[PDB]
């Protein structure tokens, strides 16, 4: 039985470097899921806009209008 | 015992993973391990399991209160020192060096323990800008420290 | 909300439709604006747009009209680079798989007919969402 334990302890070990690992990664990638989360809401929120103002008139003039400044 | 400062960290998490699910107040149970890995904890596969985490997006979801006792449970998770590090990569080392080869360190990775896959094993190596020499040979106590003290 | 520059932009308008330089808008200022810019609608139209506003068309009245629709809207720069996020090597395409996703399964999820009437004029050509072009579009009608 000693053997055994032996075994399993240095397979938990991997483990538990590769949960390590595992961390790592996510960690890496915090920030840019969160500036991802922004980017997203400016593209959905945006567009959401657009799909409501497009046809109506005086958003179609205030875009003519704001090339001009 | 939680700190109401750890409480905040985990809320700002919660509502980040929530976000990228679907915006509804509630958590894929499939990304339970990953809230708590950015929260800085180290919980493997079986631990976030043990909690309540699922094996595929889609089977359960959870709202912060369930959410809550499940971090509070992997928290005490057991976590790997340096030293059972050595030792494990240690059973690999065929001279004592403190060389293993790259190849062997693909086969620990990606075909022990909870195998990483191909492209999680070619990341943390790029991560940690671990070169092995023109014998294929890294050192493993390098890549340890590295994975070790994180991303920054 | 609502932030200074977008409060700016908004003044900016007011002041150039405002021909007059009456401190209000009236279907002269409308009429001179229009034909400054291309096809001039006819009265109906023209008061209709006035009626929009339950009062004499000063700068508050303006206001009141615009605030709420512009509220949370982005500068092309801004959503260019919100596109920029989603696409690391700067290709200025997304993988119009990848962006269907983010839009409808992720976020402030997209029901089916917000995609629908996104993607009916959208510049998509060999699996590429054109995004800088996509821009143009929802900033300029
Ligand atoms: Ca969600
Ligand atoms: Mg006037």
């Amino acid at each position: 039985n000693l053997e055994e334990m032996r075994d399993e302890r240095l397979s938990k070990i991997i483990s538990m470097f590769q949960a390590h690992i595992r961390g790592y990664l996510i960690r890496k990638a915090y920030k840019k899921l969160q500036d991802q989360r922004i980017g997203l809401s400016v593209i959905q929120r945006n567009i959401r806009k657009w799909l409501v103002l497009r046809n109506w008139q005086w958003w179609k003039l205030y875009a003519k209008v704001k090339p001009l400044l | 015992k939680l700190s109401q400062d750890e409480i905040d960290d985990l809320k700002e998490v919660f509502e980040l993973f929530d976000f990228w699910d679907g915006r509804d107040g509630a958590v894929d149970a499939f990304k339970i391990g990953d809230v708590c890995r950015c929260l800085g904890i180290n919980p493997r596969n079986e631990d976030v399991f043990a909690v309540g985490g699922t094996h595929k997006m889609g089977e359960k979801s959870l709202p912060f209160e369930e959410f809550l006792p499940a971090y509070e449970g992997l928290m005490d998770c057991e976590q790997g020192t340096y030293a059972d590090y050595m030792e494990a990569f240690k059973t690999f080392d065929r001279e004592g060096q403190g060389f293993i080869s790259g190849a062997e360190l693909r086969h620990v990775l990606s075909g022990l323990g909870e195998r990483l896959s191909d492209e999680e094993v070619d990341e943390i190596i790029n991560l940690t800008d671990l070169q092995e020499d023109l014998e294929g040979n890294v050192k493993y106590e390098e890549f340890v420290k590295k994975v070790m003290t994180g991303p920054y | 909300r609502l932030p200074q520059k977008l409060m700016q932009e908004m003044k900016e308008a007011f002041t150039m439709i405002d021909q007059n330089r009456d401190g209000f808008i009236d279907i002269n200022d409308l009429k001179e604006m229009f034909s400054s810019l291309g096809r001039t609608p006819d009265d109906k139209e023209l008061t209709a747009m006035l009626k929009e506003a339950p009062g004499p068309l000063n700068f508050t009245m303006f206001l009141s009209i615009f605030s709420d629709k512009l509220s949370g809207t982005d500068s092309e720069e801004t959503i260019r680079n919100a596109f920029g996020m989603f696409d690391e090597l700067d290709t200025k395409k997304l993988n119009i798989e990848y962006i269907k996703d983010l839009l409808e399964n992720m976020g402030d999820n997209f029901n089916k007919d917000e995609m629908r009437m996104t993607f009916k004029e959208a510049p998509v050509e060999g699996g590429k969402f054109d995004y800088v072009r996509f821009v143009a579009m929802i900033k300029g009608s």
